[PDB]
């Protein structure tokens, strides 16, 4: 059974948080619920109407704009990125910036579309765990 | 430890560029029938970046691609983003290393454009 306060399918529990966070803050603060969790996740249609409705139950219907669970930057070992020999990114010069994505579900009319966003940005957000 | 002719040594490397134009896979493919754990070259340090461009200019503006590579998506919980609602489509690039101020610098590009490559290999 999924906890008090959490919205369930039949394999997974899901829960709005008002309390605005950095992407980091609100990835950080999924994984430390009581059953480890992550920032939602959707991995089809159906799964992100009905995350978008579970937060539109949750905030009057009114638009917002939600942390998921993606980030890609491209500085360091976590980086989006890869070399074909499989060593580690250990030196990078590149011509583009160090730079950081997270991405955001943002709710004006319909189903929300997956948008990047400045990661320090305080958002309200929704974590996500599967059930045993 | 002989580095095969035209191929330029390092310690522990063997490397060598190729200008015949190619997409990334088939550099990235071409490289990897050179040698046992030949690949496009991976610079891992300020030193192998120096070493790189003095190869290029002994063989050699210059364009041309490396094993740099974007990764797919991933979700914080290790799912791949098979679905997505993004806004914008994220298309992985592959990265060309160009002249920039008497060093080379890497740039973002198209993996199906036609460029020259560098091909690494480990010694032995």
């Amino acid at each position: 059974d999924c906890p008090d306060g959490w919205s369930s399918t039949k394999s997974y529990c899901y829960r709005p948080f008002k309390e605005k966070k950095t992407w980091e803050e609100a990835e950080r603060f999924c994984t430390e619920q009581e059953k480890e969790a992550h920032l939602v996740s959707m991995e089809n249609r159906l799964e992100a109407v009905f995350v978008d409705m579970v937060m539109e139950n949750n905030f009057e219907n009114k638009i917002y704009r939600s942390w998921i669970g993606l980030k890609i930057e491209n500085k360091g070992q976590r980086s989006n990125l890869e070399w074909s020999d499989g060593s580690s990114i250990s030196y990078e010069n590149l011509y583009e910036p160090y730079m950081e994505k997270c991405f955001l579900m943002d709710h004006q009319s319909g189903l929300p579309k997956w948008h990047t966003a400045d990661c320090e940005e305080k958002n309200v957000f929704m974590c996500k765990f599967q059930l045993p | 430890f002989r580095c095969p002719t035209t191929w330029s040594a390092s310690k522990l490397y063997c490397y060598k560029p190729f200008k015949e134009k190619k997409t990334w896979i088939e550099a990235e493919r071409f490289c990897a029938k050179q040698a046992e754990n030949g690949h496009l070259v991976s610079i891992g340090s300020a030193a192998e970046a120096d070493f790189l461009d003095l190869v290029i200019v002994v063989n050699f503006r210059y364009r041309a691609w490396t094993g740099l590579t974007e990764r797919n998506l991933k979700w914080t919980n290790g799912a791949s983003v098979s679905y997505e609602n993004l806004y914008e489509p994220y298309i992985r690039k592959c990265f060309v290393v160009q002249p920039w101020e008497g060093k080379s610098k890497w740039y973002k590009a198209d993996c199906e454009e036609k460029n020259a490559f560098l091909c690494k290999f480990p010694k032995p």
